RNA sequence: UCUGGGUCGGGGUUUCGUACGUAGCAGAGCAGCUCCCUCGCUGCGAUCUAUUGAAAGUCAGCCCUCGACACAAGGGUUUGU
RNA sequence: CAUGGUAAUCCUGCUCAGUACGAGAGGAACCGCAGGUUCAGACAUUUGGUGUAUGUGCUUGGCUGAGGAGCCAAUGGGGCGA
RNA sequence: CGAUCGCACGCCCCCCGUGGCGGCGACGACCCAUUCGAACGUCUGCCCUAUCAACUUUCGAUGGUAGUCGCCGUGCCUACCAU
RNA sequence: AACUGCGAAUGGCUCAUUAAAUCAGUUAUGGUUCCUUUGGUCGCUCGCCACUUGGAUAACUGUGGUAAUUCUAGA
């Protein structure tokens, strides 16, 4: 019951088997049995060796989304202040819109009469 | 509701910049007092006179 | 099967003891080697001593006994894991075949 | 505190090793281990983390003719480590060390047993990665 | 060990110290950007899942 | 004996490493047939791919059979307070 | 069970303890703990060795008309191997 | 094949009445030219030594052909040739 | 403060390398590139946002890890 590793054939190695080997380049491997070792100090690929899982794998033999947004208060404006403020869609905006209007009317109007 | 964790929820410290943005939040369509629909943040620290600052609107 | 196991599997290797036969009555699991061949008869006694040092009086609890197959090399701990792992074979697939 | 277990040797007196620290010298050429009583006829031996006499056979002059403290940090002989996992090296290796078991060296190129850097700390400050 | 929690719908995190070992094994063995459930931590954690978003080593 | 032990067979385990045959518009190329064909169609060709973790062995001192087959109340020499 | 044989040995580390002692430098021991050396008696789960299971691939020369399947070369050679 | 920024601010008003127009710039650009250059080449020129007289050419040495690469010309590199 | 842009390839130091090499004078690039400055070009193309489109991250608030660095994570 302790880490589980895997081999040069990808098996699974369980405590108390194989060998561990300890490459000078820091690389370490460990080996289920002398046939693994075997092929894999005499630079055999494992790709070509049909008992691997590495060649039963290349050959294939055998076999959320989501957009949330979360609203929130913020400085100046509460949330009851910005949902009073977005649902000022009965005739609000409108009566503003024309506010802005005339507004903008009277100015005009003023700045002709300043410059006239 | 876990003890200060899942409650008391605290606000953003500055809301949108971009007009764009504004309206989005707003649910503005187009041209409707969108500089005063502007969120200002009210500075009301105890050594100086409160005001409030509104930020500078782009696009 | 340990409680860190938990595992529906007996004490006998995948393919039997090598030798012996299959265990099925109680049976006593010893630390080390024991004198005779397999199936050698023992006499298993009480110690003659007075067991006061800490190698004994303390809790032997195992975390996993090996049961892959004594027979070779074996690599697979249970039937089932075994076929788990390689799959259907060609023995499987006439079985099959011939039971549709 | 903890006492290293024993393991299998594999390096008996008459083995020349790698020296794998940057002290100089090439290979290190094991005349005696410490700590060895001995029987008739039986060389002395030493696995990883044990500390034996050498002397340079490749290297530079100022360390060639002399004897040498060394310490083994790898063998290529496969050894048990009481958890059921038999591990070996790529080459037989060690570092000389003095008196104290402080290198005389500052680096070491590979790895370090575990066995050997438990067993010695300052080694096991300039080892590179522990195996 | 210790657990930077954070809410984002209210923000608010807070550090949540754990010692038990059996708290903190449903968290082992996972990745980051995983979601599990924090059931294990006690009563209070019930209907709670947790995304790992991250984390810092022992040396930091 | 509420049977027994054998001999084959089966299953398991395990060892090696993917059988013969067949098929392929896989294949360095080469050689024959062109009212043809409009890129052909016939071969030779190590090797490759699929069938195929296949084939083969496995107690003789491996494990389990309750399948098949016959055989087993037979023989000889002795032994008494 | 008469009788005969007879077996275990030594060292290191931690702690004791920077302690006793000592002006200082230096510097122990008992208990306890963890391991080694030499020896002994076993054993084969594991690692390694062997390997003519002449088990299974590969391969040289020859031979059975070829294929297939094999064999001979005093164990043909070689890999892996219960 | 400008979704940029500043400065004082002004003209047209029929259609009207809120829009359409304007100057000075700053920033930005595909390309061309210039400036600064850079890079590689042309010709000619260097100390002692023959107790250094033959070098280079397998592994580019000299050249050709077609390419690769490079910002570009070129054995810079590759393949095939010539020696 | 931070993002963006530019500069950091200049200057300064030393003379180890280097003998048709560097370098000096001469000439060429019709065999190449060139920030910036300056001058050209920016309605030259027929082809339900344009009164201006989308998303993220800084800075910032808050929770930290590490003995340590001009180290950085999550929100
Ligand atoms: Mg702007
Ligand atoms: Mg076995
Ligand atoms: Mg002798
Ligand atoms: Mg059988
Ligand atoms: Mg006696
Ligand atoms: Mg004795
Ligand atoms: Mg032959
Ligand atoms: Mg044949
Ligand atoms: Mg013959
Ligand atoms: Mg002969
Ligand atoms: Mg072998
Ligand atoms: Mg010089």
């Amino acid at each position: 019951m302790k880490v589980e590793l895997c081999s040069f054939s990808g098996y699974k190695i369980y405590p108390g088997h194989g060998r561990r080997y300890a490459r000078t380049d820091g690389k370490v491997f460990q080996f289920l049995n002398a046939k693994c070792e075997s092929a894999f100090l005499s630079k055999r690929n494992p790709r070509q060796i049909n008992w691997t899982v590495l060649y039963r794998r290349k050959h294939k033999k055998g076999q959320t989304r989501r957009a949330v947004k979360f609203q929130r208060a913020i400085t100046g404006a509460s949330l009851a202040d910005i949902m009073a403020k977005r649902n000022q869609k009965p005739e609000v905006r409108k009566a503003q819109r024309e506010q802005a209007i005339r507004a903008a009317k009277e100015a005009k109007k003023a700045k002709q009469a300043s410059k006239k | 509701d876990i003890p200060g964790l899942t409650d008391t929820t605290v606000p953003r410290r500055l809301g949108p910049k971009r007009a764009s943005r504004i309206r989005k939040l707003f649910n503005l369509s187009k041209e409707d007092d969108v500089r005063q629909y502007v969120v200002r943040k009210p500075l009301n620290k105890e050594g100086k006179k409160p005001r409030t600052k509104a930020p500078k609107i782009q696009r | 099967s340990t409680d860190y196991d938990l595992s529906d599997k007996s004490i006998n290797p995948l393919g039997g003891f090598v030798h012996y036969g299959e265990v099925t009555n109680d049976f006593v699991m010893l630390k080390g080697c024991v004198v005779g061949t397999k199936k050698r008869v023992l006499t298993l006694r009480k110690s003659l001593l007075v067991q006061t040092k800490r190698r004994a009086l303390e809790k032997i609890d195992l975390k996993f006994i090996d049961t892959t197959s004594k027979f070779g090399h074996g690599r697979f701990q249970t039937m089932e894991e075994k076929k788990a792992f390689m799959g259907p074979l060609k023995k499987d697939r006439i079985a099959k075949e011939e039971g549709a | 505190s903890g006492a290293k277990f024993r393991i299998s040797l594999g390096l008996p007196v008459g083995a020349v090793i790698n020296c794998a620290d940057n002290t100089g010298a090439k290979n290190l050429y094991i005349i005696s281990v410490k700590g060895i009583k001995g029987r008739l006829n039986r060389l002395p031996a030493a696995g990883v983390g044990d500390m034996v006499m050498a002397t340079v056979k490749k290297g530079k002059p100022e360390l060639r003719k002399k004897v040498h403290p060394a310490v083994v940090i790898r063998q290529r002989k496969s050894y048990r480590r009481k958890d059921g996992v038999f591990l070996y090296f790529e080459d037989n290796a060690g570092v000389i060390v003095n008196n104290k078991g402080e290198m005389k060296g500052s680096a070491i190129t590979g790895p370090v047993a575990k066995e050997c850097a438990d067993l010695w700390p300052r080694i096991a400050s300039n080892a590179g990665s522990i195996a | 060990m210790k657990l930077n929690i954070s809410f984002p719908a209210t923000g608010c995190q807070k550090l949540i110290e754990v010692d038990d070992e059996r708290k903190l094994r449903t968290f082992y063995e996972k990745r980051m950007a995983t979601e599990v459930a924090a059931d294990a931590l006690g009563e209070e954690w019930k209907g709670y899942v947790v995304r790992i978003s991250g984390g810092n080593d022992k040396q930091g």
